[PDB]
């Protein structure tokens, strides 16, 4: 019966408000082991589960190029402590918010998007967005606190995201990312190894540390691309913004 | 190349050529919606590729 859920989103996206709405008085504050940043946790029930809700610090992405936020969030997500995530998104700023969303969905951890500030926003076809992402999209009008039940329902029912190829990256980058992924320990699931490879090429200082036996293989990866791609990192970010644009266009 | 639109590279190249530009200029010259442009700039900024200038908004290349 226990389910651990991580709560993540961009800063100023209504993440704290949603955190309060779900837990109320059942909150405990501490710190992320080994650092000073506060770590807030809460408890609540669904009509199947006893949920432990871990608040992750507001973050624009999972890439660490001095903020610990991207690092903490990324480290926590990679640890496997959470069975699933609630990604809080500001409907009035999908162009900025979906970068984090895409990074999470590509990584493959089960997700439920809590679509916020739907009134502050443009009109969004919620179902199309759900289809484009491969995961549920639950609308919330927080000022009123509605949809919390739909969100709970989703937590009990959602098991795995639709297996979609969301982003189109240049062949060379995928080639090298897989080369890197082959050097990472087998305790890291296949899909996450490929993801870490791309994060390394993107310039993520942490994913590189987390990849151990490959950290020192990135220079040869960059040299192997010196022949084809000029700025690897810019290409990976660009590739992601290509689908963000496609998605935003198709649903807004 | 997905689509036929704004490439972060395109934004880079453009700025490399013009030295500095207002975000609105980029949105017109590149035929890409302003919110998309704004988000792309911030991303490149966070990566340390472009720099924002206070003078309103000038965007140019470097750390
Ligand atoms: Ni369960
Ligand atoms: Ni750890
Ligand atoms: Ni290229």
């Amino acid at each position: 019966q226990k389910l651990t859920v991580g709560l993540i989103g961009n800063p100023n996206s209504g993440k704290t408000t949603l955190f309060n709405q779900l837990t109320g008085a059942r909150q405990r504050v501490g710190n992320w082991a080994g650092v000073t940043v506060e770590r807030k946790e809460g408890i609540f029930a669904t009509t199947d589960h006893q949920v432990t809700l871990v608040d992750l610090p507001g973050t624009y992405s999972l890439t660490t190029i001095t903020s610990l936020d991207e690092q903490i969030a990324c480290h926590y997500i990679l640890s496997g402590d959470a069975d699933m995530l609630i990604n809080v998104v500001d409907a009035s700023n999908l162009e900025r918010n979906l970068y984090l969303t895409l990074q999470l969905l590509e990584l493959g951890i089960p997700c439920v998007v809590a679509l916020n500030m739907l009134d502050i926003a443009v009109r969004i076809d919620i179902d199309a967005l759900a289809a484009r992402l491969g995961c549920p999209v639950i609308p919330l009008v927080s000022t009123r606190g509605r949809g919390i039940e739909a969100l709970k329902i989703a937590l009990d029912r959602h098991q795995a995201n639709s297996d979609l190829e969301l982003v189109h990256y240049p062949q060379p980058l995928l080639r090298e990312a897989d080369l890197l992924a082959q050097q990472m320990s087998a305790q890291i699931p296949p899909r996450q190894r490929r993801w870490l490879g791309l994060q390394m090429l993107e310039g993520d200082i942490y994913s590189r540390a987390y990849a151990g036996d490959a950290a020192d293989k990135l220079d040869i990866a960059l040299a192997n691309l010196s022949d084809e791609i000029d700025d690897p990192a810019l290409h990976i970010a660009d590739a992601r913004y290509q689908t963000i644009a496609a998605i935003c266009d198709a649903v807004s | 190349p997905l689509g036929s639109m704004a490439s972060l590279m395109e934004v880079r190249d453009m700025l490399a050529l013009q030295g500095r530009m207002e975000a609105k200029q980029l949105s017109a010259r590149l035929q890409t919606p302003q919110p998309l442009i704004d988000a792309m700039l911030e991303r490149m900024e966070a990566m340390g590729k472009v720099v924002r200038i206070s003078e309103q908004e000038w965007w140019a290349l470097r750390l």
